[PDB]
RNA sequence: GGAUUUUUGGAGCAGGGAGAUGGAAUAGGAGCUUGCUCCGUCCACUCCACGCAUCGACCUGGUAUUGCAGUACCUCCAGGAACGGUGC
């Protein structure tokens, strides 16, 4: 039903997350709200044009972010269930 | 909530508004609204050339809204 | 005029930018000592002045003394000491150990010999023309004899300091 | 006392007058710069003086680090990687130095992005002809010893030595 | 739950990235639920400008990094 | 703030530090402090200037 | 109330995504269109969806068309501009 | 004071042709007779036209619903 | 119900202050009513702008809705604003 | 708790035209290397419509102000226009 329950359980997993200025943020997720703050540890992102840089922490908001890419072995089947 | 905005000082009084795609005209307030729509009454718009056209009483939206400065000492 | 930790600068170069001049002037008063605070305006009123307000007073009369006619910017500034107290100044602070003082004006009070005595660090105690200032330290006491040797304070008179006897 | 990762941690850090963030490492006596890794260049200015470094050299990289303080020093020679180290250097205060050659002024014309230079109180200013040679070396630099250079120096400057 | 994200970066230099590519690095002293950032002594890099105690508001703000140690 | 039986069912801070300055004050008072309580008369003039305190002495028979 | 509006509105075409298991398009403001299979959805059109294809065009900055595969992914209602329910998984 | 929701009744009870602009679109504005609203400014005109000032045409459509969040300013013409 | 920026803004109130708009217009002057909402009206205000367009006004009302941020002095960073 | 001032976005895309103008060291295809010919990607100069007008910052020369303050920015004249954004 609610998918801020979805992704706050998410955490300690490695994922990517594109924005809307085509920028690229591959990390940790290490904490989420339910405003959707993504707080992420020792992230990498890269620009549009631009060349990648390594960040021991980065804290995107919700708006922010376009898409969300999660690994293919991720439990989506059990974290589904509330 | 739902505070109004501060617009009981510019009551009847000229003043020009800049509306979004760089958009200007001038007129005088006619009441106030809590989603800040303002009604121009005799409002006259700017074109690109620079002439002035009288568009009448109309009403501008708050969602457009970037800045109005009074043209009259309140 | 009383020294203080702000310095104000005069008849200098006003076609230059305010914060290249600023900056010249941070430059030129980091050599003598940490530079608190920068005013510098160029309006009407403020044209061609600014002033430099440092931690210490000590830093803030060497620059002065050092850089009295400095051409900055191919004109000579002057330096002088500031009229009023600083607002940051102001919101930040709210041989022998007898030394013997002769031709000391008798309207001064005690605070203005604790004010005038603060230059040293902290003493022991002050003794009320004539006057003794006894300190804690046997150098900041020399320091005291050797910098109140023709001090600028009340200029209609001349204040001498020596080191006392046993 | 020499400069380490302990006294670099524990020294002061504000903002400027010119709203830069500099840290204030004077009253040290160091005898040698070093150890500035622990920055992680995160100060825009460096506020080093009444210091005793000889030689301004063995700075990492740091592309923040856009003025240096070195006056009441005794830098008698500049380090030819200065530009590999610092390629956003625009400020730099080397006033009452152990500068007696116009050689020592070499090294610092790899600094492109320098603009400030001051070289008051120093022996190799007392030279003939030092200014000019300055203002032939270092084209990029803009102030010298808190003066503009204007095109008669610089026609000055191009004429002799050329 | 805990909601500690933004209490522990408090009283500390970020460096947060606008929608039109400016960095204000500053002081991050208060926030609130609109993301209101108040950088106290912050610069402004896209060259430097000089700002001081900039109020930026939480819609044009994009992602935010720590910057060095507080001072 | 030393415990003696002066700070006794006291609890807040604030308090204790107020009560502090006034037991200084007192006892500050009502000691006996020769060196700003004392009257000697130099003899430099020797028949005049009793004002002189335990120090400025010192510093006219330095 | 919210159930029969979700399964009786617009919703629904979203519910018929994820209760058959049919493939669906989504054409996002990035001029990209992601076909795939809606696992997940929400109020605020949150899909989370499994073995999606995104294809696009782009310039060098002629031009060229390209496509690419992800096994799963996540993708918030903000950015879905178009969602086009076809039978493209027979 | 003359409330905005007001005028928006007056107009659709005098049943006037009112021209309105669009947000950030100043080449193309529409124009029709309004004749109801709702709580989110949601216009309903009958015999709609759009009005593009850069080719100087119009294009009818008729009955348009229109929202009230692509609507900047809305002035009333005499046509 | 109020956030510390909000209050921090609506302390500020009387002094000389700039709000850069989203569009790059900065609105500088002495605030005299600012709002929950970001709403800043001031009286005297000058408008420098990201175009450059420098004039002298007498009043400007400014929403916050296009407001993009504001350049307040540092005498209220001290106190009660340290938390 | 997706309907105007913050978090389910009104964002995306392209830089006017011409000239037997000039270049792809290692990186286009076709006429199946090399030489030549053709066509859907830039920068430099020239011409029409220095793309246009505006203000801010800035450089040269002349010129005025000698003034004790907590600051969007600060004298004026003329030339040049490297920069920013606004509307067409």
């Amino acid at each position: 039903m609610k998918l801020v329950r979805f992704l706050m359980k998410l955490s300690h997993e490695t994922v990517t997350i594109e924005l809307k200025n085509g920028t690229q943020v591959h990390g940790t997720i290490t904490g989420v709200d339910v405003s959707m703050n993504t707080h992420l540890k020792a992230v990498k992102m890269t620009l549009k044009n631009r060349e990648p840089v390594q960040l021991e922490t980065l804290s995107i908001r919700g708006n922010n972010i376009r898409y969300f890419i999660l690994p293919d072995s991720l439990p989506l089947d059990t974290l589904l269930v509330d | 909530k739902a505070h109004p905005p501060e617009l009981k000082k510019f009551m009847d009084k000229k003043l020009s508004l800049k509306l979004n795609g760089g958009r200007h005209v001038q007129g005088i307030l006619r009441g106030f609204d809590p989603f800040m729509n303002l009604v121009i009454d005799e409002c006259v718009e700017m074109a690109t050339s620079g002439q002035q056209n009288n568009i009448g009483m109309v009403v501008i939206r708050g969602n457009s809204i970037i800045m109005l400065e009074a043209l009259e000492r309140v | 005029i009383r020294p203080n930790h702000t310095i104000y600068i005069n008849n200098m170069n006003d076609k230059i930018k305010k914060e290249e001049l600023k900056r010249s002037l941070y430059a030129l008063f980091s050599q003598f000592g940490h530079v608190v605070d920068i005013v510098a305006l160029k309006t009407m009123k403020m044209r061609g002045q600014a002033f430099v307000i440092f931690k210490e007073l000590g830093s803030s009369t060497n620059a002065l003394r050092q850089l009295q006619g400095f051409p900055f910017y191919g004109k000579p500034m002057r330096i002088q000491y500031a009229k009023t107290d600083s607002d940051i100044i102001s919101k930040m602070r709210g041989p022998n150990y007898i030394l013997f003082l002769n031709n000391l004006p008798e309207e001064t009070n005690e605070m203005m010999l604790s004010m005038l005595f603060n230059q040293f660090p902290g003493f022991k105690e002050v003794r009320l023309d004539i006057a003794f200032v006894e300190f804690e330290n046997d150098g900041q006491a020399g320091a005291a004899r050797d910098a109140l040797q023709g001090f600028k304070i009340t200029p209609s008179h001349a204040m001498k300091i020596t080191y006392a006897k046993k | 006392v020499k400069l380490t990762a302990e006294l670099i941690e524990q020294a002061a850090q504000y903002t400027n007058a010119v709203r830069d963030r500099e840290l204030d490492l004077r009253g040290y006596k160091i005898p040698v710069i070093e150890n500035l890794g622990a920055t992680l260049d995160q100060f825009d200015a460096i506020d080093f003086s009444d210091n005793e470094i000889r030689k301004l050299d063995g700075f990492p990289l740091l592309r923040r680090l856009k003025t240096l303080l070195v006056n009441n020093n005794r830098i008698c020679r500049i380090g030819e990687g200065l530009d590999q180290a610092l390629p956003c250097l625009t400020e730099l205060i080397l006033t009452n130095n152990s500068l007696v050659e116009l050689g020592d002024l070499d090294p610092l014309a790899s600094l492109k992005s320098l603009t400030y230079l001051s070289i008051l109180r120093n022996p190799v200013t007392n030279k003939k002809h030092y200014r000019l040679y300055v203002i032939y070396k270092v084209p990029q630099v803009r102030v010298l010893d808190f003066q503009k250079v204007k095109l008669k120096e610089r026609q000055e400057a191009e004429k002799m030595f050329k | 739950g805990k909601s500690s994200k933004m209490l522990q970066h408090i009283d500390y230099r970020m460096r947060c990235i606008l929608q039109d590519g400016r960095i204000f690095i500053g002081t991050f002293k208060a926030f609130d639920k609109h993301m209101n950032l108040i950088l106290c002594d912050c610069d402004e890099f896209r060259e430097k400008r000089v700002l001081g105690l900039v109020l930026l508001r939480g819609e044009n703000l994009v992602s935010m990094t720590v910057e060095g140690p507080p001072p | 703030i030393p415990n003696t039986a002066h700070f006794a069912n006291v609890t807040q801070i604030e308090d204790a530090v107020s009560l502090w300055a006034k037991l200084k004050l007192q006892k500050a008072s009502e000691r006996w402090q020769p060196d700003t309580e004392e009257e000697y008369e130099d003899s430099s003039g020797n028949v005049v200037n009793k004002k002189t305190y335990e120090d400025l002495k010192r510093q006219g028979l330095l | 109330r919210e159930e029969e509006e979700f399964n009786t509105g617009p919703l629904s075409v979203l519910t018929q995504s994820v209760k058959n298991n049919t493939q669906v398009l989504i054409n996002c403001r990035n001029n990209k269109k992601l076909l795939g299979r809606v696992k997940a959805f929400d109020r605020h059109c949150n899909m989370v969806l499994e073995n999606v294809k995104e294809m696009w065009t782009e310039v060098p900055k002629k031009p060229v068309n390209k496509d690419r595969y992800i096994s799963k992914m996540f993708l918030r209602g903000d950015s879905v501009i178009v969602v086009l329910r076809n039978p493209l998984i027979a | 004071m003359v409330q905005p929701i007001n005028l928006i009744f007056r107009y659709l009870q005098n049943r006037s042709r009112i021209q309105v602009w669009l947000y950030e679109q100043v080449n193309m504005r529409i124009e029709g007779c309004i004749i109801g609203f709702d709580e989110y400014m949601n216009l309903v005109l009958d015999d709609a036209e759009e009005i593009h000032s850069k080719t100087k045409s119009r294009k009818q459509l008729g009955r348009i619903m229109l929202k009230g969040d692509n609507i900047t300013l809305l002035q009333s013409v005499s046509n | 119900s109020i956030g510390v920026p909000i209050k921090v803004l609506h302390e500020a109130e009387g002094h000389i202050v700039t709000c850069e708009t989203n569009t790059g217009e900065v609105y500088r002057g002495k605030l005299i009513e600012a709002e929950d909402n970001m709403n800043c009206q001031m009286s005297n205000i000058t408008v420098t702008y990201r175009d450059g367009r420098v004039a002298q006004l007498e009043q400007v009302y400014i929403r916050g809705s296009k407001i993009r941020f504001l350049i307040l002095p540092d005498m209220l960073k001290n106190a009660p604003m340290l938390k």
